[PDB]
DNA sequence: CACGTATGCTATAATGTGTGCAGTCTGACGCGG
DNA sequence: CCGCGTCAGACTCGTAGGATTATAGCATACGTG
RNA sequence: GAGU
């Protein structure tokens, strides 16, 4: 994103802060559930040709 | 029982026919009152 | 240092460290009183500035 | 303040004044399901809706027909609470007036022939409950709003299709709410296409010949035109200066006697002007120009009467000469450019097969018919009933809306049926937006999703239900007799009642309500879900839907939805958000007028959103004036920046509406790092209520509000006092000035005590009021489960030290102290329920006595005669609840047991065990207990008991419901009689029971007299009647399913304490297991020798970004502080003034602290009141991003006395001596989760077999054995044990023989291993052959 | 690469039992192969020592 | 195990729709020729002993009619899984082979 | 043919009782209105009971079936085995 | 199989196989009874139709549903994906002498060790208890042995401190992606519910203590036993195979 | 003979289906025109 | 090439049971105690 | 819904 957050959390971040920094927080949670079935698949098919 | 192999080939008619036991000619499962076959 | 210890001494004398290491670690952990407080997160005066 | 908020006031840290409060939380549930069975005229909503859509209907032959009339729900046949307990739904029956109308043949519309009129039923419908549950077999469950695509038009395009070519291709699509759907797409080679349900692809001009267009109309609806003059000898054509722009110059483009433009030339703007200026129409041009020029109309030849050039054909020279002569000197071309105006429909006229407009229909219908032979009666009949019959296309009122608002026209609402503009204007729209002006839209946008709530789904069920009898109907009345055929005859009740049952029960969005915590249930109601039916899959789910989008501020939390595969579907609503009257999503706005911020309120769309530039609540306002500084902080087109202040039109009304109502609860979440606050309140959730409602001390406000709109807490209807308080019941007198001048005006709470919920926590209500209190309405008279003094309290607040500790709290692990155990604060109730069910079986009937084989007497003492536990029984794990025996069949006894039971006699009897017990390790006590049987088998002498006690409770309660009324009903007629008569003690001397016969003089009070003298008699036979029914229904043998006997219902209440394994959290998403509960002696202890209650590992702090836990112990503390000033101050008793000065002061700390209370209003006694709550720690409020500032707290900490780091100096308890620095100390408010170890723990040597594969059963419930996959295989596969592996692979699994030889071999020590093969391998090979694939082990 | 090298080892069981499961035993099955159990998904499938 | 007896012959769907096609590999013949044989729409040559009719040539309902009357007798060709087995039944494998 | 027929006709009839009761009908009353054996009523609903799939994965999620939880009542234990 | 409440519960393979016998009889009717040609037709693609669903249904084309919507399970699905046969039985099973529970820190534990749940062991260890109480002659039979570990005596704890001596158990958490994530530990017996991990293999399982389980294995044979105690102990096994780096490191 | 299960016949004319869902996922790897 | 099709898409744990409809009415015929 |  274009602009960044300036504040940090001991200050304390305002509603808009909060939002901008959602989407990036929620794109890397959802990384987690979703991208490791690809990572494990790897994982399954090294382990059946070795 | 230990065996050192396994082959898979194509099913003859006949080859299906000796492992069957008898011919199912019915769809019915059990009786519905004397649940047997 | 379990590196070290381990290509050295071998695996006996590593496992028992180890062991060793995690007790007196933990220990002093403890005794130090270590804490999280919010004056802690020193800020720099030079913030407001910089943005 | 009110007279609860006397009682304890909440601190507020916040600053903005809060223009508008919270709504009622549960509006959505409520407003949707009242809107479905609402009876509405003329506007059809919900019930009506679907009766007008599909009535009136008539038969297939025209003669007769049915016509609806009115409907009504009858009122419950059991009303909530009984249906809870035997477990049936909670619905009204359905009854419809319905009018049979038939038609004589040979007169032309006799409709004087047969008329039928009559009222039937047909299914009873669920109801909703006051806090919108339905209890469906005996169970409360919510069906959660959904969300999907809004029907309407939409324009998309996949960026690059082709990945080779990486060439944008558009499309347009309509989605009706019922219908097939109709897609527009491109092509790479920019030919237009259309495709029905996606089949196969035919040229888009096909459904245009389809509505009849000629060739030359079709060019005339998408083209322009390009005129060609023919001039004695030189050709001339009409220019439009604005055409020749981003081109070349082919031709000397000269005028009149002025030359602009030489051959090959650019033809910029400069150019364009001149020629524009100065007022061109004509210009002479070459003639070998035109060709290539596509040709618009048709021209024939007035003399021959033949074809020269058919429309849409490309001109020559030949064919310029031809025109020329036959005498056409003027000629329309397609305008058409490259760039701008794309001859598309040029194109695909050229690829389209068909020529008229029945060759296009029988092309449609060959597509979705294929190879069927077409007639030109089904062709014409399959398009019509496509997308232009009434009956199977629908756009609906939202439809046709988004639909004309996205093609920008004027009316809203109109036709479902698509009319032909609607069609050219989608092809248009979708061609401009090729062209390049226009843009696609998205679907993730909130203006193109829209919110489908309980009451149109349950519409649309009910629909359903009501066209399958529909084709039962026509095809009984086509074939019926007209005169003995009655209308209740043909109609079926079970296709509607089984589709509206399938839907409230077999649907994904209908479930179990999640009511673990008054929060659960408030937060799952107000819950959205993009999944089931006619929505996403977790599969075909991408990942642009999931995030965050700009449309979602306001209307829903960014921060609350599940970490699992539903991460992006589930999501809750935001605080203000609301639905609109089409089902998109609004937040509210306040309006500000040349700066100035008004207090009118104004909800917007997402759509509408978009328009208006909106301030942040965080904008400074200057005392009802306007923003204070000239810059202020705003959004609009989805992004942020700086305007000024006489542009901002809106303003957010709280800072509270961009989160949800979880979010919320969590105080400086403005410091919490957004996927640790996730966490923190989807774990909030969890919370398990404990024995002791512990208030947070350090809360937001919105605590309140949700206690009491999720109606799990008693409120009171009306404000009076407090006549009778019990632990099972309130009642309260009502003020004269609320009281209505008919009834008594004696209001009755019955507080529903210890009940399972659905997690099998412990559902109770407290009262929470003193005998005599007077209470303003609304007031919370009785607290939930997890609600305290009107406040929500999920954990409990307690003394925090963030400290290592000998890696007791190693990785989040938490050490807790002795004392919080003793205390039982933790400690939480569990309500559990066994069943014990006699079936009929081939045998004959399974008996529940208490005779059964091999039973101590130690174990029948606690079973009655019938054999059914005690109430107050005392059980452990083994123990039998109800004994049950089962009629045994033959059995061939091996020869060992021959012998045997020849040498013991002990001949085997004819009856087995089927005894219900205590399942292992859960221990507690009978509560209750509750019997059913069918209506014919002699019962139970324990039924008969229960049944007794039913009975005369029953009696007691309905008496003193009379007597109440009847006491409170003659105290009104006794003060009327006083207003005329005034005889107080002479009046009350000679019996009540001949008082009604005394009257007044005639006036307006003899009347309110016959009134109250009306309702007494009325209340006497109403009386009668109620108790008629209420033994009725005891007495009512119930109907269980067939085959089923008899079946005994047994709750258990456990007493669960806390222990290592179980699962503790804060509110920030803070985690951990309690690994180790230390003695008081070694707990960490202050100067004061007050010892810590829970030591946190302070390296779970800056990893995780929750600061939200830090600043709330401080503020935790500091509220503490305070507490125990107050409580010094009480021991002491120095006096009210006292307490007061302090007091005063401390409400009003903060800097611009919004909320003032003066102590000087409150009398001397409430004070005491409130001083006596504010001893355990005064409450504070730190609403979400208004919330409390460093300065504050720390100014809070100096009035404790505590210091300002709020770090203090703690002592070792194991050796006396100090820590060598501070450690943060202070209360954080935690919470005890739903995982507990006793529920988790398990384990398993031998038991039961899956039924094919051998292999152990799964799960704890099934005494199950854990699986070891293939990954866990691979483990031991590289370590190389060899044996290990081999063993969970035989002996541990299916090998039947070598399972049972190993076993054998280890009770007599030898380990031995003996494997063989495993069962399940054996299977594959026998579905292989079953396959018809021979396969077979060649052995050595 | 690694799905196709797995799928052309001589065991059929591997190959069957990896994907593609359908596919590979109508290979199979049409070749007359036998597998005379070398590697260990083979043994472990039949529930023998590695 | 057990068995059923079949009246009319029926295809093993793995051996034919999942790809390659082996039945139709091994015919030679296009997947979609052999469904149109098997479902009944067209009838497929199976021998037309007069080398005028080759082999494995599919006719439809009306060519069926056509030939029947002038040259029948001398051209096998039949409908359905039976017509399909017939012609895998006598294709001769070495020979073939040795032709391609 | 017997059995399914009779079974019908307990259906049919309850469908009258259900219209004009309001409430559909317990075994009892359908059975109070052909003037019949309450067993009888009993015993035909019971073998309406229609059938469920052991494959049918349980919970509105493809997770597992009825299979995965049936045990092999009859097939004890290797304890049962080694006892004897 | 009958269900406890009289209901019937059936394979889908029944349902299909029905199909199949119901059209080839009907063929065999049509066939007797001379039909003409375009019914006898009818007949033969049903009974295509019919054995292809049975074989494979969502194959060929639409899949024959049940009532649910739902297609129903051919016989190739049991063999095929994950459901399948292969990967869900035969490549990964259900085992005896399991257990699971909550974790939590045990830092006290030396690195060979794990606190294990007494109740839980009781369980594990049921037939060691039996052989071990015939040996000592106080249990007459098994049965008499079954009853005596149901009444938890005194004496039964003394012998499963005795049995559990020596006897290593594996300690797993998934995922497991590497050998690492099962290893093998000297029981010590714990009164409450909760396994107890040593702190420096918390890395190895990934293990953090918010909540995380682990299951539990009983290597049964003196063969497994001993694969256990020189292969897979914690102690032997410091390294990761994946870098020549020591696994179990202080954090 | 009875009880349980089955096979059978009925006569105004009526003579080519539809229906209930599917919702569009994704990057790759082969297979006939 | 293009287009249409088929094939894959982490590991353990959990919760809870469950849904739908309808097939006439009567006379003869076959098998078992 | 629970850790990854
Ligand atoms: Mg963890």
């Amino acid at each position: 994103i274009e602009t960044p957050i300036t504040a940090n959390f001991r200050e304390g971040l305002n509603v808009l802060q909060y939002f901008i920094s959602t989407h990036g927080a929620r794109k890397g949670l959802a990384d987690t559930a979703l991208k490791t079935a690809n990572s494990g698949y790897l994982t399954r098919r090294l382990v059946d040709v070795a | 029982e230990e065996f050192d192999a396994i082959k898979i080939a194509l099913a003859s008619p006949d080859m299906i026919r000796s492992w069957s036991f008898g011919e199912v000619k019915k769809p019915e499962t059990i009786n519905y009152r004397t649940f047997k076959p | 240092m379990l590196n070290t210890c381990y290509r050295i001494l071998g695996l006996k004398p590593t496992v028992i460290f180890a062991d060793q290491i995690m007790y007196t670690g933990f220990a002093y952990a403890a005794r130090s009183g270590a804490s999280v407080g919010i004056d802690d997160m020193v800020i720099p005066e030079k913030k407001h500035e910089i943005i | 303040y009110s007279y609860t908020e006397k009682k304890r006031i909440r601190k507020d840290f916040g600053k903005r004044p809060q223009v508008l409060d919270v709504p009622y939380l549960l509006s959505i549930q409520l407003d949707s399901f009242q809107k479905f069975i609402e009876q509405d005229p003329e506007g059809q909503y919900g019930l009506e809706a679907a009766f007008r859509s599909v009535f009136p209907i008539q038969s297939y032959s025209g003669n007769s027909e049915l016509q609806y009339v009115s409907y009504r729900l009858g009122e419950p046949v059991f009303d909530v609470q009984e249906c809870q307990i035997r477990g049936v739904t909670y619905s009204a029956p359905l009854r419809v007036k319905l009018r049979l109308v038939i038609y004589e043949r040979e007169a032309p519309e006799g409709t004087v022939k047969d008329i039928k009129e009559q009222e039937v039923y047909m299914g009873e419908i669920p109801l909703m409950t006051d806090n919108g549950t339905f209890v469906i077999n005996g169970t409360e469950r919510v069906i959660v709003s959904q969300l999907h695509r809004s029907p309407g038009v939409f324009f998309d395009s996949d960026k690059g299709k082709t990945h080779s070519s990486g060439k944008v291709l558009y499309n347009a699509r309509i989605i009706p709410y019922r219908g097939s759907w109709l897609d527009f797409e491109f092509d790479p080679k920019d030919n237009l296409f259309v495709r029905i349900d996606r089949r196969r692809k035919l040229p888009a001009t096909i459904i245009l010949r389809a509505l009849n267009y000629t060739t030359e109309q079709i060019l005339d609806l998408f083209f322009e035109k390009v005129i060609f003059e023919i001039r004695d000898n030189k050709l001339q054509m009409e220019l439009v200066p604005e055409r020749l722009r981003g081109e070349t110059a082919s031709f000397d483009i000269e005028a009149n006697g002025k030359v602009y433009v030489e051959k090959g030339r650019r033809i910029t703007a400069r150019h364009i002007r001149q020629l524009e200026k100065d007022d061109v129409k004509l210009i002479e041009v070459p003639v070998e120009y035109i060709a290539g020029k596509v040709v618009a109309k048709d021209y024939i030849d007035e003399s021959t009467g033949e074809l020269i050039c058919a429309a849409n054909m490309e001109l020559s020279l030949d064919l310029l000469a031809k025109l020329s002569q036959s005498g056409h000197k003027r000629i329309e071309t397609l305008f058409t450019n490259d760039l701008d105006h794309g001859p598309y429909i040029s194109e695909t006229l050229r690829v389209d097969p068909t020529n008229d407009r029945l060759s296009a229909l029988v092309e449609i219908y060959r597509m979705m018919r294929p190879g069927e032979p077409p007639t030109r009666e089904a062709a014409e009949s399959l398009f019509e009933n496509l997308f232009f019959s009434e009956d199977r296309y629908d756009l609906s009122a939202v439809g046709r809306m988004k639909f004309n608002r996205s093609l920008l026209r004027e009316e809203i609402e109109g036709s479902g049926i698509l009319s032909k503009d609607d069609i050219i204007d989608v092809m248009k729209k979708l061609i401009d937006i090729r062209n390049g002006k226009g843009e696609v839209d998205d679907i993730d946008h909130l203006g193109n999703r829209r919110i489908r709530s309980v009451g149109e789904m349950a519409e649309n069920q009910f629909r359903v239900g009501l066209v399958r009898v529909e084709r039962a109907v026509k095809e009984r009345l086509s074939l019926g007799d007209l005169d003995t055929l009655m209308p209740q005859d043909m109609i079926n009740a079970k296709p509607i009642s089984a589709a509206v049952k399938e839907f409230f029960g077999s649907s994904q969005l209908s479930q179990f309500m999640d009511q673990n915590n008054p929060l659960s249930e408030i937060t799952h109601k107000r819950r959205i879900s993009a999944l089931g039916p006619g929505g996403l899959t977790r599969e075909r789910a991408g990942f642009e839907v999931r995030d965050v989008h700009p449309t979602h501020y306001g209307r829903v939390c960014p921060i609350e939805t599940p970490e699992g595969p539903n991460i992006g579907l589930i999501n809750s609503l935001s605080v203000y958000a609301q639905t609109n009257e089409y089902g998109f999503l609004e937040t509210p706005y306040r309006k500000v007028t040349d700066g100035v911020v008004t207090d009118e309120i104004h909800y917007l769309s997402a759509i509408e959103e978009g328009n208006y530039v909106i301030a942040q609540a965080n904008s400074n306002l200057d005392e009802e004036g306007h923003f204070v500084e000239d810059l202020v902080t705003c959004r609009s087109k989805g992004e942020s920046s700086l305007f000024s202040r006489d542009q901002v039109d809106y303003m957010d009304v709280s800072t509270q509406q961009v989160v949800s109502v979880g979010a919320s609860l969590i105080p400086f979440l403005e410091h919490d790092d957004a996927n640790r606050a996730l966490m923190g309140a989807n774990m909030q959730r969890q919370a398990v209520p404990t024995l002791r409602a512990d208030k947070p001390l350090v809360g937001t406000g919105m605590e309140r509000a949700v206690a009491v709109d999720s109606g799990v807490t008693a409120v009171a209807k009306r404000g009076g006092v407090v006549q009778y308080v019990d632990a099972s019941r309130i009642v309260i007198k009502v003020n004269e000035d609320e009281m209505y001048p008919g009834e008594a005006g004696i209001d009755i709470y019955n507080l529903t005590k210890y009940t399972r919920s659905n997690q099998n926590t412990c559902i109770n209500q407290m009262p929470c009021v003193s005998l005599g209190e007077p209470v303003e309405r609304g007031d919370v008279l009785a607290d939930g489960p997890s609600t305290d003094l009107g406040e929500l309290a999920l954990g409990q607040n307690m003394r925090v030290a963030f400290m290592p500790w000998n890696g007791y709290n190693f990785e989040d692990s938490i050490l807790v102290s002795e004392r919080v155990v003793q205390e039982d604060r933790f400690t939480t109730i569990h309500i559990q329920e066994l069943a014990c069910v006699s079936r009929d079986t081939k045998l004959g009937p399974e008996e529940i006595t208490a005779d059964i084989p091999n039973v101590g007497e130690a174990a029948l003492s606690k079973l009655d005669e019938s054999g059914i536990v005690y109430i107050g029984a005392e059980v452990t794990g083994g123990d039998i609840l109800v004994g049950k025996v089962t009629p045994k069949g033959e059995t061939q006894l091996t020869p060992e047991e021959k012998l045997l039971r020849a040498i013991f006699g002990e001949k085997a009897s004819d009856v087995k065990d089927s005894s219900l017990r205590v399942p292992n390790g859960v221990s507690g006590t009978v509560i209750d207990v509750q019997v059913f049987t069918r209506d014919g088998v002699e019962k139970d002498k324990r039924a008969l008991e229960i049944e007794e006690m039913q009975l005369k409770q029953a009696k007691k309660d309905l008496s003193e419901e009379l007597q109440i009324l009847e006491a409170g009903l003659f105290s009104r007629i006794r003060a009327v009689l006083v207003a005329g008569g005034v005889e107080a003690e002479k009046l009350d001397k000679l019996p009540r029971d001949r008082w009604l016969e005394l009257g007044l003089t005639d006036e307006e009070k003899q009347n309110q007299l016959e009134q109250l003298a009306e309702q007494y008699d009325e209340l006497k036979h109403e009386f009668e009647k109620k108790l008629e029914a209420k033994r009725r229904k005891i007495t009512q043998g119930d109907d269980l399913a067939p085959g089923v006997l008899k079946i005994v219902k047994v709750y258990l209440a456990v007493k669960r304490r806390i222990q290592p394994g179980d699962k503790m959290a804060g509110r920030h998403g803070n985690k951990g297991v309690i690994s180790k509960i230390n003695p008081i002696e070694d707990m960490p202890y202050d100067e004061n020798g007050t010892p810590v209650d829970i030591v946190l590992n302070p390296l779970g702090v800056p990893s995780r970004m929750n600061i939200g836990q830090i600043l709330e112990t401080h503020l935790g503390m500091a509220a503490k502080g305070i507490g125990d000033k107050i409580n010094a101050m009480l021991k002491q008793q120095q006096e009210v003034a006292k307490l007061r000065e302090f007091i005063q002061r401390a409400y009003d700390l903060g800097a611009d602290v919004r909320q003032k209370v003066d102590l000087s209003t409150f009398s001397d006694e409430e004070v005491m009141r409130l001083a006596e709550n504010l001893r355990k720690g005064m409450p504070i409020a730190t609403p979400v991003f208004d919330g409390a500032k460093e300065a504050e707290i720390k100014e809070l900490l100096k009035l404790g006395d505590l210091p300002t780091s709020g770090q203090i100096r703690l002592y070792d308890g194991r050796t006396g001596e100090q820590f060598e620095r501070p450690v943060t100390v202070g209360y954080m408010y935690m919470l005890k989760l739903n995982h507990l170890v006793d529920d988790k723990m398990h384990a398993r040597s031998t038991g039961s077999y899956s039924l094919v594969t051998q292999q152990p059963l799964g799960g704890k419930a099934q005494f199950g054995g854990q699986r070891f996959g293939e990954m866990e295989v691979w483990a031991l596969e590289a370590y190389g044990a060899a044996y290990t592996l081999q063993e969970m692979l035989t002996v541990k699994s299916d090998d039947v023989n070598g399972r049972t030889k190993m076993y054998k071999n280890i009770v007599d020590g030898n380990h031995q291993m003996e494997p063989g093969m495993p069962e399940s391998f054996n299977v594959l090979l026998k579905e292989i052959r079953s396959l018809g694939i021979n396969i077979e082990l060649e052995d050595e | 690469g690694i799905t196709k090298a797995s799928l052309a080892t001589e065991s059929f069981i591997s190959a069957a039992s990896f994907q593609e499961t359908t596919r590979v035993l109508t290979e199979a099955a049409v070749a007359g192969k036998r597998d005379e159990l070398r590697g260990l998904k083979e043994n472990v499938i039949v529930g023998r020592l590695i | 195990m057990g068995h059923i007896e079949l009246a009319s012959p029926t295809a093993h769907i793995w051996f034919l729709k999942s790809l390659p096609s082996r039945i139709g590999l091994l015919l030679d013949m296009p997947l979609r020729d052999i469904e149109r044989v098997l479902y009944f729409e067209s009838y497929v040559v199976i021998e037309g002993g007069m080398t005028n009719l080759e082999r494995q040539q599919i006719l439809t309902e009306e060519q069926y009619l056509d030939a029947l009357e002038e040259f029948g007798d001398e051209f096998d060709a039949k409908m359905g899984a039976e017509a399909i087995q017939a012609l895998l039944k006598s294709m001769d494998l070495e020979q073939e082979c040795e032709q391609l | 043919i017997h059995i399914v027929k009779e079974l019908n006709v307990y259906l049919r009839t309850a469908r009258e009782l259900s219209h004009k009761l309001d409430h559909e009908p317990s075994a009892e009353e359908i059975a109070e209105q052909l003037d019949k054996p309450v067993d009888d009523v009993s015993r035909m609903l019971r073998l309406n009971e229609r059938i469920t799939s052991v494959d049918t994965p349980l919970g509105g999620d493809s997770e597992k079936a009825l299979l995965d939880i049936l045990a092999d009542e009859k097939e004890n234990g290797p304890e049962d085995t080694t006892q004897d | 199989v009958p269900l406890d409440g009289g209901r019937f519960a059936t394979s889908d393979l029944n349902d299909l196989y029905r199909r199949v016998i119901n059209r080839n009889n009907r063929l065999k009717r049509l066939l007797d009874l001379a039909a003409p040609d375009i019914i006898v037709r009818n007949e033969k693609r049903m009974l295509q139709e019919a054995v292809d669903a049975l074989l494979d249904n969502g194959r060929r084309g639409r899949a024959i549903t049940g009532s649910n919507k739902r297609p129903l399970k051919s016989l190739a699905d049991m063999i095929k994906g994950k459901q399948g046969r292969f990967r869900q039985n035969l490549l990964g099973k259900r085992v005896d002498y399991s257990g699971r529970s909550v974790i939590t820190v045990g830092p006290y534990l030396r690195l060979h060790q794990c606190g294990l749940p007494k109740k839980m062991a009781l369980e594990l260890f049921k037939p060691f208890i039996y052989g071990k109480l015939e040996l000592r002659g106080l249990a007459t039979t098994i049965k008499a042995a079954k009853k005596m570990v149901e009444r938890e005596e005194a004496v039964v704890w003394d012998i499963l401190d005795e049995v559990i001596r020596e006897h290593p158990v594996l300690l797993n958490r998934a995922p497991t992606l590497h050998r690492l994530g099962i290893q093998a530990f000297e029981p010590v017996l714990i009164e409450g519910k909760a396994i107890q991990l040593h702190p420096l293999v918390c890395a190895a399982y990934n293990a953090d203590f918010d909540g995380d389980q682990m299951a539990v294995h009983v290597p049964l044979t003196l063969e497994a036993q001993l694969e256990a105690r020189a292969l897979m102990m914690s102690t032997n096994n410091i390294l990761s195979p994946a870098n020549g780096e020591p696994i179990i490191v202080p954090s």
